């Protein structure tokens, strides 16, 4: 369970990288 | 990018929330004994 | 345009979501290989005989480690500085026992990060920017080189290079203190001035700019909305911030020039960390911290301890205990 | 039932004197004239059923025999302990200063 | 000299206390120095046979000049403090010594490093100046403003 | 239950006192001195040059009060075990089974 | 008693995950205009 | 420092680790922000030395936030786009780091340490072949304590005979 | 505490005669010992054979006795194993082997006496540190 | 005539010398002459480990393993007395040499088996009436297998036999008994058995080569667990000499 | 390994409760009239 937990949190973080980068709110000049 | 014309807003009214929470909580009250076994 | 021309145009295109570029051409596969090998090893690699004495150390999650204790374990002392790729092993099982993953990971990573630096130059060039962000990046990079490549070269083995793990990092630090008295080394001290100072000036700058933000918002909204991306006007009053800081100390201790100030902000931690890297890189050839052991002596000749001698006692504990089955002769000469 | 054989041996004469059958060779530096020549001979020709048997080492000079006789009181013999005599540990037992 | 059979002496880890094999089989010195088996030197090579360190040569052929040389080199290892206290970092003051190898290697690593940095600096700058934006971005001709957004 | 007060003696019948663990130390050596603080026995790390082992010094432990009252132990393992416990002060019997206790000190409500 | 050791997390997630789904839906409904 | 390693295993403490992240992250932000500003400067003068091309009273940004944003977006994947947020963040990271480290030291005041992982110790006690960098470092700590305590804590009058000092082979 | 004439009074020979060294002799002794000997004997131990140290008790149980000036001067001319059985000039610095241990070439009788005096006096100052090794640092 | 620079890094250094296929002669034994083995070499080619069945009444087999400690396995430069016995048999008494190697092999599924591959104190004899060593000569004998770790070896929690803690210091108030086997280190010393089958003989140089099979226990981690049974197979070379 | 049995539910709630807090706030922000 420990190992599963550690790897799961890591995996969520990597997925979060993906969304933060490719699905960020686009910067818009004013 | 052209916006997608198929999008639709989603709703859950308060009564549905109360019903849903009742369903979940009562299901949990029922199945928890079997989860602990 | 021909296929190769098109390809070059794509590689060096300024419109890719992530810039590729020619450095990127090397960076992407090497970083991918280092990353993949690192993740698989950290989860599932068997115990590794780091010190070449048939005493395998467990680094992976599946073999009894948590996030804090786990590591990819440095290659065997038996290997020393020999090149140990997968095809040098008789089998993947041998490869794993001897710490092959470590070498694959740190070589692919050192190459990939070097190319990361180059790529920072490259994109600065494509965008019409000035070129020296990559020079700032050279400081952490040099440090990585120091602990993964240079120190092993100097000591004659990748088994003394820093472990890829949290507790392994602490292991590296403590043995380093035992063997070099790094704390008493002025380059490490400049490194500490570098990161303590970097932290200090980070907080200072942040607080000064935040303190002089021009009112553009109501109290029910975040002041951040008072800045709009790409507005030409500065978002804070630097004269007010300078008035403040200049009065906090005295006027001529404060920067009125923003360029001068931001240059300071870049130079202090970068130079400090350059010296940290050089400190590791030169203790790599055993030019060590100051040794004032038994430096104060009374009229008869009795030793009068200083704080340096207490440090020396701690270092001795580290020395005599580290790698407890690896030494057969009285001097630890590497 | 489990015993540390070295601790146990410390409760025998081995813990009181130089054991001709087990003790590491550096111990012969304790007394005048034993190290290194006699010490090497003694460890070499071990084990011994009794202390005085050390006198029967072939090739011993009369001086050597006298020195040994003078130091019998500081010697003992006990059963050979495998743990103390394997690994060439009688010549180097991993201890320096 | 004390009578040890150094070829058969098993150390605490199970590897030879004095002598062991390299990963390709050559006979080499044991202990931590197993890392250094690629070393070659005039005082050691007479003991080297086709399979590495030769046990018969070790038993019968070691000369006093070799003992001397090994003792000298062992007691002048390139380890020492910045104020030139010779030896390991825990050693007491007494011997004024830092190896010339240490001085030369450290000095030239430092210089080579700052020279790499200088190369990055002046290369980046030479590119920027040749292209003509080494002094900064032209406000009225800011290149990114003519590029399509990333998203 | 209290096991009773452990009194340690050497072969010469001198009373020896176990040096107590200070709070700073997660682990602590086992050293026994006479009433003047002169070292008389210990549990050695390296054995090869031991001078003070319980075996060599003939250390015994006799208990007074508590459950072991009036009893005396002379076998080195037992004596050593009790010396080990004596670094924590008075010696007690514990039920470690009921709670699956792991043998590692925890703080009290004062601490928390 | 000797209960199943995953019973606790199982019950907690059984409650929390769909409850939270519902709460998200409800709140974003309230926050819509009109 | 060394006392805290040997006696408290302070490096193992997650509050100290958060401290380290805040200080090293603060240093990183200092460096990267200063360098980014200096390398997205507008040409506001004719000098090749560009410091003089600034006026404290000027109304314009002296560097390009838009270029900076595209650069870091394409290099690192993400970038600041808001200056106010940027500088608040620069306040937040090192300040928070130091506060966390403080909490940890408050724990060490009571020897309320993050010294051990109990599961580690149960396994290692039962299994003499189980070794991790965590157990390695405790051996180092035990060395530090035994070898430094008698001179570092003279009021205790420690006399640790040679035979009880923890030492590995040879050293 | 001071470096007194009494501290500097050491056995000249085996027959109970002493010699009182001057402070200049003590300093010369430390200098020369550092010059020709400390590379192996720093702090009174012996790096290339830690079993033998320079403690006075150890030197007294040596053969011939080495816990006096004459014994140490002789040792520096014609060193032997601990039992006196082998002459080891070929692997140990000495006047006899000044040809292969060149730092011994410029050492005078006076120098040998000073080194000897250093070896005898220093344990009187440092106690167990002398010959103690790292344990006593 | 290869030099060290010819051989270094090739793996040849871990290999015993071979004899040409022509070496099928006889090496005469003069019963009035004393003899020596100037060099005995043993190059292991396979390490088999006896699986440990669950019913304890099944026929346990020796299964193959993967060597993971590389070309560090051979015994070499071994020498000793070669006695001519009353009944015409020869007995080799091992005196010294590089006569042990720590070896770790891995079983299918990942279990690692360290052993001290050795012929320490080998005493091995032929059949009676060996007037010449031939391709029919064989040696059979026994040797000692000391603990794989020697007495100073410290486990990861710093416990050892001739040095180290004598308890689990990280568990200050745990009950001792359950931990006794781990806390009290023991030094094993067992017997192994070996056969040498001579396959080639140069009767002119007195060189012999052949195959060997040895059997011995593996590492018991200073008494913490049971050893495994190991069968080692490989080739050997010996040079016989009048002494 | 003899880990703490509450560690799993502890980690799970430690992640889920505040994460869910943030997701709720975000979603009801998106649904507000643009
Ligand atoms: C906020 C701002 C940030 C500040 C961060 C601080 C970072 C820098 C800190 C530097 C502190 C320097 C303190 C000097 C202490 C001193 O008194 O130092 C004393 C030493 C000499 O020490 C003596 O060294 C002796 C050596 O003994 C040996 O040698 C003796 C004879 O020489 C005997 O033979 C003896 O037996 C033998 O053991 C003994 O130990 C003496 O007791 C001992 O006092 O000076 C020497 O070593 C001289 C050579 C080394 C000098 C190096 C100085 C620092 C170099 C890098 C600085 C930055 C570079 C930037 C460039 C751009
Ligand atoms: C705080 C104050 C400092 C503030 C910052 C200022 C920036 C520069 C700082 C420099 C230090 C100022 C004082 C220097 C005094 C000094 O050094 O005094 C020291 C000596 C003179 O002192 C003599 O120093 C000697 C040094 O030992 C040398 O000589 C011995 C005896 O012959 C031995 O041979 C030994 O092996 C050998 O190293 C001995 O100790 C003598 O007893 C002693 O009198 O000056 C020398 O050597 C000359 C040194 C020349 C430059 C060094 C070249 C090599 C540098 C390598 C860099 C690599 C990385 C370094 C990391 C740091
Ligand atoms: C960007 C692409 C790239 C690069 C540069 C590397 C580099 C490396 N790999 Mg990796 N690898 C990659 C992609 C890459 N890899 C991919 C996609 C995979 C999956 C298929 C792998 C799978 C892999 C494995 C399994 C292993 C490696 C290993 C290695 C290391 C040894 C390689 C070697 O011996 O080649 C030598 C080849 C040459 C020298 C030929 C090139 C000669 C050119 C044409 C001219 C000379 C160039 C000169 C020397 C330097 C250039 C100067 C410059 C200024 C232009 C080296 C760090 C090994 C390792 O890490 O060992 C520890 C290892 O075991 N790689
Ligand atoms: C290749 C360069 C080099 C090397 C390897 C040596 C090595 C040595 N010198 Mg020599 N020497 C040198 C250049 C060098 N020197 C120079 C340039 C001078 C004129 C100053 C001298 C004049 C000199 C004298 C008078 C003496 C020596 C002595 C020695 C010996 C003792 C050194 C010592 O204690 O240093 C002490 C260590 C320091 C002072 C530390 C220096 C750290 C520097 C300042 C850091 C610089 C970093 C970087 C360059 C800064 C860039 C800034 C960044 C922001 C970009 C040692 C063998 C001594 C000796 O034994 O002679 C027989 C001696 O008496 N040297
Ligand atoms: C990667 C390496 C690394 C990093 C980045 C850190 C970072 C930190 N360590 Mg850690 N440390 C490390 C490794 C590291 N450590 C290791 C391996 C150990 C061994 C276990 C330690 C042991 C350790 C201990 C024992 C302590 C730290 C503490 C800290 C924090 C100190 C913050 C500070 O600036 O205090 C500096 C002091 C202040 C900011 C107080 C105010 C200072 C005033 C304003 C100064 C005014 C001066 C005045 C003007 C006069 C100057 C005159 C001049 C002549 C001197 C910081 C988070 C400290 C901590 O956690 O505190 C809560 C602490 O006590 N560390
Ligand atoms: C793999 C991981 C998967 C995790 C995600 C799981 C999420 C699943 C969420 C399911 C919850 C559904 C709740 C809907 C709750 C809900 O929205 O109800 C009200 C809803 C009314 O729908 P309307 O069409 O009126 O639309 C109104 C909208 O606001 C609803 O979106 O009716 C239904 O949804 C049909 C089924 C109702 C069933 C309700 C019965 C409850 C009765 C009480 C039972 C307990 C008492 C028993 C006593 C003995
Ligand atoms: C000339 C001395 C150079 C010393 C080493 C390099 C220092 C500067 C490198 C920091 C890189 C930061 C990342 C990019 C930051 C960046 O982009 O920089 C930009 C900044 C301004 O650039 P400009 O284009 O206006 O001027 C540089 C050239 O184009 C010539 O005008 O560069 C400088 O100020 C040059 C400073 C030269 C003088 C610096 C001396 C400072 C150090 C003195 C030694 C202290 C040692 C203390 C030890 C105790
Ligand atoms: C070639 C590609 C190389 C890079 C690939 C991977 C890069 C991943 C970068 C981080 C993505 C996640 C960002 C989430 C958050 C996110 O999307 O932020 C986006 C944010 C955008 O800021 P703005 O100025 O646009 O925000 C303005 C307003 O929205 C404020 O309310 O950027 C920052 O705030 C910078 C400071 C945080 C930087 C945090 C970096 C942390 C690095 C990772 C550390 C944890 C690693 C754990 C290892 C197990
Ligand atoms: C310097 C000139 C020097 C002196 C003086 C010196 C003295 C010395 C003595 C008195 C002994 C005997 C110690 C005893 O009986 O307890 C002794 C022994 C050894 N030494 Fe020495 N020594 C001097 C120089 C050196 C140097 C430079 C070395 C290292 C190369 C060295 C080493 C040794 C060794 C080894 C021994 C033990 C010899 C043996 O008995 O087999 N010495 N020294
Ligand atoms: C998030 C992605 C998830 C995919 C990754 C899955 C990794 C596999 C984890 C397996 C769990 C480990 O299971 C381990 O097995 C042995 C044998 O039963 C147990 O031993 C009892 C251990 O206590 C247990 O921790
Ligand atoms: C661990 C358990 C986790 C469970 C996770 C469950 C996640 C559920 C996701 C809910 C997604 C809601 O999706 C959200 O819908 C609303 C409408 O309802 C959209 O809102 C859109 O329409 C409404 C119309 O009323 C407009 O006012 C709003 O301006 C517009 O953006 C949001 O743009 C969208 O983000
Ligand atoms: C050979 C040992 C016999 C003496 C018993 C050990 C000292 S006392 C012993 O210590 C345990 C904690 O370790 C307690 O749990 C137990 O209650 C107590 O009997
Ligand atoms: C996607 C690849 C994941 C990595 C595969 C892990 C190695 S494979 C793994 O090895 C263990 C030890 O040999 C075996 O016990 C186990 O049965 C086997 O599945
Ligand atoms: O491997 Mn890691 O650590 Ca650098 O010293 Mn030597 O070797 Mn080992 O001992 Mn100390
Ligand atoms: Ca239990
Ligand atoms: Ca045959
Ligand atoms: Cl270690
Ligand atoms: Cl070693
Ligand atoms: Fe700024």
């Amino acid at each position: 369970m420990e190992t599963i937990t550690y790897v799961f949190i890591f995996a969520c973080i990597i997925a979060l990288f993906f969304f933060a980068i490719f699905f960020r709110e686009p910067p818009r000049i004013t | 990018m052209e916006p997608n014309p198929n999008r639709q807003p989603v709703e859950l009214n308060r009564t549905s929330l109360y019903l849903g929470l009742l369903l979940i909580l009562v299901l949990a009250l029922l199945f928890s004994s079997y989860f602990f076994n | 345009a021909n296929l190769w021309e098109r390809f070059c145009n794509w590689v060096t295109s300024t419109d890719n979501r992530l810039y590729v570029g020619w450095f990127g051409v090397i960076m992407i596969p090497t970083l991918l290989a280092a990353t993949i090998c690192f993740v698989i090893a950290f989860i599932a690699a068997p115990p590794v005989d780091i010190d070449g004495i048939r005493e395998p150390v467990s680094g992976s999650l599946l073999y009894g480690n948590n996030i804090i204790t786990g590591a990819v374990v440095p290659s065997s002392n038996a290997i020393g500085l020999h090149f140990y790729p997968i095809w040098e092993a008789a089998s993947l099982d041998e490869w794993l026992y001897n710490g092959g993953p470590y070498q694959l990971i740190i070589f692919h990573f050192l190459l990939g990060a070097s190319c990361y630096m180059g790529r920072q130059w490259e994109l600065s060039y494509r965008l019409g920017m000035r070129p020296w962000i990559c020079v700032a990046y050279s400081a952490p990079l040099a440090s990585a080189f120091a602990v993964f490549l240079i120190y092993p070269i100097g000591q004659g083995s990748f088994s003394d290079g820093m472990p890829l793990g949290i507790s392994g990092t602490f292991n590296f630090m403590i043995v380093f203190q035992a063997e070099h008295n790094i704390l008493m080394h002025p380059f490490h001290q400049l490194g500490v001035a570098g990161v303590f100072g970097g932290a200090l000036f980070c907080a200072m700058h942040g607080s000064l700019v935040t303190s002089s933000l021009i009112r553009e918002t109501t109290e029910t909204e975040s002041a951040n909305y008072g800045y709009k991306f790409g507005q030409e006007e500065e978002t804070y009053n630097i004269v007010a911030a300078h008035g403040y800081f200049g009065r906090l100390i005295f006027q001529y201790a404060s920067f009125n020039n923003s360029r001068s100030l931001h240059f300071f902000l870049a130079a202090w931690p970068v130079v400090g960390v350059w010296f940290a890297a050089l400190g590791i890189s030169t203790m790599a050839f055993n030019l060590n911290g100051f040794n004032f052991n038994h430096s104060v002596i009374d009229a008869k000749g009795n030793v009068i301890n200083t704080w340096a001698d207490i440090i020396n006692r701690a270092n001795l504990g580290m020395e005599v205990m580290h790698e407890r089955n690896a030494h057969n002769f009285p001097l630890d000469l590497a | 039932e489990l015993v540390n054989v070295v601790d146990e041996k410390l409760g025998t004469a081995y813990g009181e004197k130089i054991d001709l059958n087990n003790t590491n060779i550096a111990a012969f530096i304790q007394y005048r004239g034993l190290y290194p020549t006699l010490a090497k001979l003694i460890v070499k020709n071990a084990p011994y059923e009794s202390v005085e048997d050390v006198l029967n080492i072939p090739g011993l000079t009369e001086r050597q025999k006298q020195i040994l006789r003078e130091n019998l009181e500081h010697f003992t013999v006990t059963e050979v302990e495998t743990a103390l005599v394997e690994g060439g540990d009688r010549y180097n037992n991993g201890l320096y200063k | 000299k004390l009578g040890a059979n150094v070829g058969s002496a098993q150390g605490p880890t199970g590897l030879g206390k004095y002598l062991m094999r390299s990963p390709t089989g050559e006979i080499i010195f044991g202990g931590e120095t197993m890392r250094f088996w690629d070393f070659r030197g005039p005082w050691l090579e007479p003991l080297r046979g086709p399979n590495g360190l030769d046990l018969n040569k070790i038993k019968n052929d070691i000369q006093p000049w070799q003992e001397r040389r090994a003792a000298e080199y062992m007691t002048h290892a390139p380890l020492g403090s910045l104020n030139s206290v010779g030896g390991v970092a825990t050693e007491i003051n007494s011997v004024n010594f830092v190896s010339p190898r240490s001085w030369l290697a450290t000095s030239h690593f430092v210089l080579a490093f700052f020279f790499l940095v200088g190369h990055l600096w002046h290369a980046g700058r030479a590119r920027a100046a040749a292209a003509g934006f080494e002094k900064g971005i032209d406000r009225e001709s800011e290149p990114v403003l003519s590029m399509p957004s990333l998203d | 239950a209290w096991k009773g007060h452990a009194v340690f003696r050497n072969k010469e019948g001198e009373e020896l006192f176990v040096r107590r663990m200070p709070a700073f130390f997660e682990s602590f050596p086992v050293i026994l001195t006479d009433k003047n603080g002169v070292v008389k026995a210990d549990i050695p790390f390296r054995r090869a040059e031991s001078k003070y082992s319980f075996e060599q010094q003939g250390v015994t432990v006799s208990f007074y009060g508590g459950e072991l009252n009036g009893q005396t132990f002379t076998d080195p393992p037992t004596v050593k075990s009790y010396a080990r416990k004596a670094i924590f002060g008075e010696i007690f019997e514990f039920d470690t089974e009921t709670l699956n206790s792991d043998g590692i000190f925890r703080t009290s409500p004062r601490g928390w | 008693m000797e209960v199943n050791q995953l019973g606790l997390i199982a019950t907690a997630l059984f409650v929390l995950v769909p409850s939270v789904f519902l709460i998200i839906l409800y709140v974003q409904t309230e926050s819509q205009q009109k | 420092l060394l006392f805290f390693q040997g006696f408290h295993n302070w490096t193992l403490n997650p509050f100290h680790m958060m401290g380290v992240a805040g200080v090293l992250g603060g240093a990183l932000l200092c460096a990267i922000h200063g360098a980014t500003v200096e390398n997205t400067l507008f040409q506001d003068g004719e000098g090749a030395s560009t410091f003089r091309a600034f006026n404290p009273t000027q109304a314009e940004e002296t560097y390009s936030m838009v270029t900076a944003n595209r650069f870091w977006s394409q290099i690192f994947g993400i970038a600041f786009s808001n200056k106010r947020w940027l500088h608040f963040f620069m306040l937040f990271v090192p300040v928070t780091g130091l506060w966390m480290s403080a909490i940890g030291v408050v724990g060490l005041a009571l020897n309320l340490r993050s010294y051990d992982f109990i599961s580690q110790e149960i396994r290692a006690a039962e299994d003499p072949e189980f070794e991790t960098f965590y157990t390695k470092n405790l051996l180092l700590n035990e060395g530090i304590r035994a070898w430094m305590a008698p001179q570092d804590q003279p009021h205790e009058n420690f006399v640790f005979p040679e035979e009880v000092l923890p030492r590995g082979n040879a050293l | 505490a001071e470096l007194t004439p009494e501290v500097l009074t050491v056995p000249l020979n085996s027959e109970g005669k002493t010699i009182t060294l001057t402070e200049k002799q003590y300093l010369e002794g430390k200098r020369l010992f550092q010059y020709a000997c400390a590379s192996c004997h720093v702090g009174g131990i012996t790096k290339t054979n830690p079993s033998l140290d320079l403690r006075t008790e150890t030197l007294a149980l040596a053969t011939p006795p080495r816990d006096n000036i004459e014994g140490l001067v002789d040792y520096m001319k014609n060193p032997t194993t601990y039992d006196g059985e082998q002459e080891i000039a070929e692997v140990h610095p000495s006047l006899r082997s000044a040809d292969i241990f060149p730092k011994m070439r410029n050492l005078t009788e006076k120098d040998l006496v000073a080194i000897a005096g250093h070896i005898l006096v220093e344990p009187k100052i440092l106690g167990d540190k002398w010959g103690g090794g790292k344990v006593y640092y | 005539t290869l030099t060290y620079d010819d051989i270094v890094g090739t793996g040849l250094a871990n290999k015993c010398p071979t004899l040409d296929d022509t070496a099928r002669g006889a090496y005469p034994i003069d019963s009035s002459q004393t003899y020596r083995i100037a060099r005995l070499c043993l190059q292991p080619t396979t390490f088999l480990v006896k699986e440990e069945p669950k019913n304890k009444r099944q026929e346990a087999e020796f299964v193959p393993t993967k060597l993971v400690t590389r070309e560090t396995t051979s015994l070499d430069q071994i020498q000793g007395e070669l006695k001519v016995n009353s009944d015409g048999s020869l007995t080799f008494v091992e005196e010294d040499g590089i006569d042990f190697q720590p070896v770790t092999v891995q079983m299918a599924g990942g279990e690692r088996i360290p052993l001290l591959f050795t012929v320490k104190n080998l005493v091995a004899s032929t059949q009676p009436n060996v007037t010449s060593i031939t391709t029919s000569t064989d040696f059979k004998g026994e040797f000692n297998v000391p603990s794989y770790r020697t007495a100073n070896f410290l486990d990861p929690k710093g416990r050892g036999l001739a040095s180290g803690y004598d308890s689990a210091i990280a568990l200050p108030q745990a009950k001792e008994e359950e931990l006794a086997r781990a806390n009290v280190k023991r030094f094993s010393l067992t017997k192994g058995q070996i056969s040498l089958n001579v396959a080639k003989v140069d009767g002119r140089t007195g060189e012999i080569a052949g195959t060997f099979e040895s059997e011995q226990l593996s590492d018991d981690d200073m008494g913490a667990h049971e050893p495994h049974e190991v069968k080692i197979q490989g080739v050997f070379y010996a040079s016989i000499e009048p002494a």
